């Protein structure tokens, strides 16, 4: 129930509004505009929302608003399935709450050291952001005392309630006070999530808060090029466009490598990511890229986080995909970081039927590359 | 788009046409700036010298300021480090003047027919300006940009003008904390701060502008309460 189109209308603490302002969040997004006042009333929430940190704002804001900083007790918990997501969510939570004067936020996962987290919990922590196994362990050892937890967030509940974690999640909930507010966010709602809902959520407010992927806003081109001329065509593009950061998609892990090697030697600034890499390394590359240590990332369709990189304004399909859905995942955006400016498809003659099929299935338009870029291939 | 630079493009298409380098040079310049990183800067800078003649440098300053810096705030440190590495003090001056020029195009543009992006373009150029003047111990001369009067003129014009100008001024002044010459309690800096502190006392200034000023203070390690607001607005 929207209280209005401005953060100021929600009667949040001034210190919290300042944190929101400094994030660059000028106006509440639609997911925030609905999620926030319901959460502030105390209702349980069951929300459909896409994977990742885009929606962290929607729950961190009422979470921080509800903290009593004069109490030295854990008061709120965010459960996430991976260590990476816990680091991201905690970083955001720390930045959002930096003006509140004393809000203690802590991330604890299999990635962080157990002994060290124990030591840390000797001091005041108000908000814990954790992976399920770790937080259940701390609760069971009496290190995380949770008898004052009045709010718990389950972020990506479908993954939290899969066979790997569903019993651990059950164990956690049962240690919390019975009246605790539960806010659940998930991309899908399989049987496991429905079961948890009926057992634990008290007459939840249910909202579909998913921003679908649109091609609106993105100018899409295609250029017919033989396999022999693709790199040369690529060189033209990087001599004619204004590229802040770009993502270059190839169709296999092998081709990503070979391409990255070739263009690295041509003076390009790039890193590459693909499937045959340990996740820790993938995470390291993504962090570096998001931090601007290189200008272009070469990758397969396994990299889904390009969405979380604001500076990416150009995507290149070095290899054209076979499926409309694959194309939409590569080029589509939700609009929260806005839309990409530009998508460019390098297509061989044999890609034409797919180009046409995909354009039509997506109800979009992919124009030929303009003349003054097409020249200079020659 | 959120990076529409038409307002800058149009204003340029009505200025003294300068010498455009050949396409192969233009392309080489775009490639360099597209692929510039901290780990190839030395190599890229050297490439830049070995390829661009002295007579094209005006074009390059126009390219860098209008087409890159105005919409790539995330790479401001990189281009600034690029200038330091280039060691071309006469190029730096062209970039400075191009920065002042585009800033004025924005400041004086009709705010009603403005693109959504123009506010961002202004903020970004202000951030850059602060980086190539104040942060490097060079003054912002009032004959180029009189910041204090800008604030006063904005306050006369109304909330819309304040919404453009105040975040511009804040982005500029952010760099002053990195300057031995211009860091507080430098008199030029504090006079601007004192005017901002006075705006901050206006009951009906939009909350987000009040936050711009308070966050500016925090960045300059200034106690907002320790500022000395005058009565410059009480005439208006
Ligand atoms: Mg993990
Ligand atoms: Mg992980
Ligand atoms: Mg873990």
């Amino acid at each position: 129930r929207s209280m209005g189109n401005e953060f100021e209308d929600y009667c949040l603490k001034r210190e919290l509004l300042m944190g929101i302002f400094e994030m660059g969040w000028e106006k509440p997004s639609p997911i925030q505009e609905e999620s926030i006042p319901i959460a502030l009333s105390g209702r349980d929430i069951l929300a459909r929302a896409k994977n990742g940190t885009g929606k962290s704002g929607a729950y961190l804001i009422p979470l921080l608003e509800r903290l009593d900083l004069k109490k030295d007790n854990i008061q709120a918990m965010v459960i996430v399935p991976t260590r990476e997501l816990a680091l991201q969510v905690s970083q955001i939570c720390i930045q959002v709450s930096k003006h509140m004067g004393g809000a203690k936020v802590m991330a604890t996962t299999g990635g962080t050291n157990l002994r060290d987290d124990i030591m840390r919990l000797d001091d005041t922590v108000h908000v814990v952001i954790a992976t399920p196994g770790r937080i259940l362990d701390l609760i069971k050892k009496g290190v995380a005392k949770v008898d004052h937890v009045q709010m718990i967030v389950l972020d990506e509940a479908d993954k939290l309630l899969s066979q790997d974690f569903v019993q651990i999640m059950e164990d956690i909930i049962l240690t919390l006070p019975k009246n605790r507010q539960i806010l659940l966010y998930s991309a899908t709602f399989p049987l496991s999530v429905q079961k948890f809902m009926n057992s634990h959520l008290q007459k939840p407010y249910e909202i579909n808060l998913m921003e679908e992927l649109t091609l609106k806003g993105v100018t899409q081109y295609y250029a017919y090029v033989t396999e022999r001329q693709k790199v040369h065509c690529l060189n033209t593009l990087f001599s004619r466009l204004q590229i802040n950061q770009s993502i270059i998609f190839c169709n296999s892990s092998q081709r990503v490598e070979l391409l990255a090697k070739k263009i690295s030697q041509l003076g390009y600034s790039c890193f590459y990511i693909h499937a045959k890499m340990r996740q820790e390394h993938r995470n390291r590359v993504f962090h570096d890229f998001r931090n601007g240590l290189c200008r272009n990332l070469v990758c397969t369709d396994l990299f889904t986080r390009g969405i979380d990189i604001q500076a990416v304004n150009v995507v290149i399909n070095f290899d054209f995909p076979k499926l409309a859905e694959t194309y939409l995942h590569r080029i589509g955006r939700s609009g929260r970081f806005g839309h990409l400016g530009l998508a460019i498809n390098l297509i061989t003659y044999d890609d034409r039927f797919n180009l046409k099929s995909i354009e039509e299935q997506l109800g979009t338009e992919i124009k030929p590359i303009p003349s003054n870029i097409d020249k200079s291939l020659y | 788009n959120t990076t529409n630079i038409d307002t800058l493009l149009v204003a340029t298409d009505q200025t003294e046409r300068i010498v455009e380098p050949p396409e192969n040079i233009q392309e080489k310049i775009a490639f360099i700036f597209n692929n510039l990183s901290q780990s190839n800067m030395t190599q890229k800078v050297e490439e830049l010298k070995e390829t661009v003649k002295e007579e094209f440098m005006p074009w390059v300053s126009q390219y860098l300021v209008m087409k890159r810096v105005s919409i790539e705030p995330n790479f401001h440190s990189l281009y600034s480090n690029f200038l330091d590495t280039l060691k071309n003090p006469e190029f730096n001056k062209m970039v400075l003047n191009e920065t002042y020029r585009n800033i004025k195009v924005l400041l004086t543009s009709d705010k009603a027919a403005a693109n959504f992006s123009d506010r961002s373009l202004l903020k970004n150029l202000g951030h850059w300006l602060g980086m190539i003047t104040l942060a490097k111990n060079k003054p912002i001369l009032h004959t180029d940009l009189d910041v204090k009067s800008l604030l006063l003129e904005a306050y006369v014009k109304g909330q819309q003008e304040l919404l453009y100008v105040v975040p511009f001024v804040a982005k500029v002044l952010e760099s002053s904390i990195r300057s031995v010459v211009f860091r507080p309690p430098n008199p030029w800096t504090m006079a601007i701060m004192n005017v901002l502190a006075e705006l901050h006392q206006e009951h009906d200034l939009k909350l987000n502008l009040k936050f711009e000023i308070e966050v500016l203070c925090k960045n300059l390690a200034l106690d907002i309460n320790e500022l000395k607001p005058g009565n410059l607005l009480k005439d208006k």
